C-alpha cells in the first residue's frame, strides 16, 4: 500500500483498466482511453483516497501517471 | 458545530458591544432623512451633489423603464449588452479619457474583478495600509501576494517595489480616501510606480464627480492616467454601479477572463438611462455650480468649528470628520445632535485609530447655508 500503487490502483479504478496496462508513461487521454469527464474524476478520486485538494490549474497539469505521482510525493 | 462557531462569534461581538443593527428610514439620501415620523438635516449620506432627487435623473430612470423594460435579461457576453450599456461605457470614457469603460454592478464587483483576473499567484499588490474595504478585501482573497505600505509614504512604497519580485507588480489606491477624506499623492505614486515596471490602479469612489474639471475627479485633478481607474456611482453619482476604465487590450482581457462581466446579469438599462442623465448633470454648467456650493459649504463648515476644541482632517472634500477624542464624548455628541436634528454617527476606535473617535460628516450640495449654520449652532450650543 504505497502511494506510487495507491495513484496506479485509483487509475486503474477509475478508468476500468487491468493494472498491466496503467504504466509510469501511460497517458489518461493518448494511451488510457479517457474522457475529460474521467480525467476531471480521476483528480477528484485522488483528492479523496488521499483527502488533498488538488487545483484546477494543476489538475491541468495531470496527464500522465507518473504526473499524478509526482504531484501527489512531491507536493507534500 | 456551526452553530456553536456563530453564537460564540455574536457573543464575542455582544460583550465587545459592537452588536450595530440596521435602523430603518424612509429618506436616506441628500439634505434630509425621515425616521420614523422626524425630519432630520442629513449628515451621513454619500450623496454629495443631491442628485439622487434630482428630476433629470429620475425622468431618466422613469422613461429607461418605459422603453426597456425592467430587467435586461442577463448577462453582457449573452443578450444582456444593451445600447445604452454601450452608450454609457462609451460616454464614461469619453468622459474621463480613457479608450474604453467596463460597468460593473458594484464598485465591490468592479475591485474584485479586476483584481482576480490580472493579480496571479507570482504578482504582488502594494496597497495604501488605509484603502478601502472594497480593495483590501479583494487583494487579501487573490492569491498575489499583499503587501500594505504606510499611508501616503511614497517612500515606503518605493522600497516596497525595490524588493524582489517573480512576476509583475501592481499598486493599487484612492483618489480620495474614505476614512479621512484627505487626497493621495498620486502624481509622486505613479512616478515611482513606473519606475519599477509596475501598474497603478486608483479606486476613486469619493472624488469622482466631486472635484476637478466637469468633476473628473482626482486623477484628473493632479494631471495622473493611472493604467487601471475603477469610478463608483453611489455617492456623487447619487444612483449605483461602477465601471473600469482601461485601454483596449486590458478591456478585452477583463472582457475575456473576468467571470463577472461574463456571468453576472447586466444592471436593469434604465438604471444607465439614469448614468447617462447624472453624468450629464455632471458635466453641465449645474455640475459646476453644485460642486462650488459644496466647496462654499465645506469652507463655511471648517471655519465656524474654528472655536470649538475639536479638530477637523486633511480634507477638502465632502466627507469633514470632526476628531472628539473619546468614545463617550463622541456618542453624546452624536445623541445630542440628533435631538436637535442633525443626523449625525460617530465612530469608535474599534474601527478607527485609538483616541481619535470622532463624528463621521459628510456635507452635500443638497444643503443649505442655513443647515451648515444650524449645525454649527448645534455644536456651540
Ligand atoms: P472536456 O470535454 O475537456 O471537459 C472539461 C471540463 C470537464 C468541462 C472542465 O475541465 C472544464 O474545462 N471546465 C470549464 C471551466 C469550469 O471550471 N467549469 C466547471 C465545469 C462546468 O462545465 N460546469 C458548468 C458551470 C460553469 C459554466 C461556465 C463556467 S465559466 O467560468 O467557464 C463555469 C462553470
Ligand atoms: C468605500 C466606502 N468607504 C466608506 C464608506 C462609509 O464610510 P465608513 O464606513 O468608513 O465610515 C462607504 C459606504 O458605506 C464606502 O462605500
Amino acid at each position: 500500500s504505497t502511494i506510487e500503487e495507491r495513484v496506479k490502483k485509483i487509475i486503474g479504478e477509475q478508468l476500468g483498466v487491468k493494472q498491466e496496462e496503467v504504466t509510469n508513461n501511460a497517458s489518461f487521454v493518448e494511451d488510457l482511453g479517457a474522457d475529460s469527464l474521467d480525467t476531471v474524476e480521476l483528480v477528484m478520486a485522488l483528492e479523496e483516497e488521499f483527502d488533498t485538494e488538488i487545483p484546477d490549474e494543476e489538475a491541468e497539469k495531470i496527464t500522465t501517471v507518473q504526473a499524478a505521482i509526482d504531484y501527489i510525493n512531491g507536493h507534500q | 458545530s456551526w452553530q456553536e462557531k456563530i453564537n460564540a462569534a455574536l457573543d464575542a461581538r455582544r460583550a465587545a458591544d459592537a452588536l450595530r443593527r440596521r435602523y430603518p428610514v424612509a429618506q436616506g439620501a441628500g439634505r434630509w432623512l425621515v425616521a420614523d415620523d422626524r425630519q432630520y438635516l442629513n449628515f451621513s449620506s454619500n450623496d454629495y451633489l443631491g442628485l439622487s432627487h434630482h428630476p433629470q435623473i429620475i425622468r431618466a430612470w422613469q422613461q429607461g423603464a418605459e422603453q426597456f423594460g425592467i430587467g435586461s435579461g442577463g448577462s453582457g457576453h449573452v443578450s444582456g449588452y444593451s445600447v445604452v450599456h454601450q452608450a454609457l461605457e462609451e460616454e464614461l470614457a469619453e468622459w474621463l479619457g480613457y479608450s474604453r469603460a467596463l460597468l460593473f454592478i458594484s464598485g465591490f464587483a468592479a475591485n474584485q474583478a479586476v483584481i482576480a483576473a490580472m493579480m496571479a499567484k507570482e504578482d504582488r499588490i502594494a496597497a495604501d495600509r488605509l484603502s478601502h474595504a472594497s480593495l483590501l478585501e479583494a487583494a487579501s482573497l487573490s492569491p498575489s501576494q499583499l503587501r500594505r505600505f504606510a499611508h501616503n509614504d511614497v517612500t515606503h512604497l518605493a522600497r516596497l517595489l525595490a524588493s524582489p519580485c517573480p512576476g509583475q507588480q501592481m499598486v493599487v489606491t484612492e483618489g480620495v480616501f474614505s476614512m479621512d477624506g484627505d487626497s493621495a499623492p498620486l502624481a509622486e505614486i505613479q512616478q515611482v510606480t513606473q519606475q519599477h515596471n509596475g501598474w497603478l490602479m486608483v479606486d476613486d469612489a469619493h472624488g469622482t464627480g466631486v472635484i476637478g474639471e466637469q468633476g473628473r475627479g482626482s486623477c484628473w485633478l493632479q494631471k495622473v492616467k493611472p493604467e487601471l481607474l475603477v469610478v463608483t456611482f453611489g455617492k456623487g453619482f447619487g444612483v449605483s454601479g461602477a465601471a473600469v476604465l482601461c485601454s483596449s487590450t486590458v478591456a478585452d482581457y477583463l472582457l475575456q477572463f473576468a467571470r463577472h462581466l461574463i456571468y453576472s446579469t447586466s444592471m436593469p438599462p434604465a438604471q444607465a438611462q439614469a448614468l447617462r442623465a447624472s453624468l450629464a448633470v455632471i458635466r453641465s454648467d449645474e455640475g459646476d455650480a453644485r460642486r462650488e456650493k459644496l466647496a462654499a459649504l465645506i469652507t463655511r463648515f471648517r471655519a465656524g468649528v474654528q472655536d470649538l476644541p475639536f479638530t477637523l482632517a486633511d480634507s477638502c472634500s465632502a466627507i469633514q470628520p470632526l476628531i472628539v477624542g473619546d468614545n463617550s464624548r463622541a456618542l453624546q455628541l452624536a445623541e445630542k445632535l440628533r435631538q436637535q436634528g442633525c443626523w449625525v454617527t460617530a465612530i469608535r476606535p474599534p474601527t478607527v485609530p485609538a483616541g481619535t473617535a470622532r463624528l463621521r460628516l459628510t456635507l452635500t450640495a443638497a444643503h443649505e447655508m442655513q443647515d451648515i449654520d444650524r449645525l454649527l449652532e448645534v455644536l456651540h450650543g
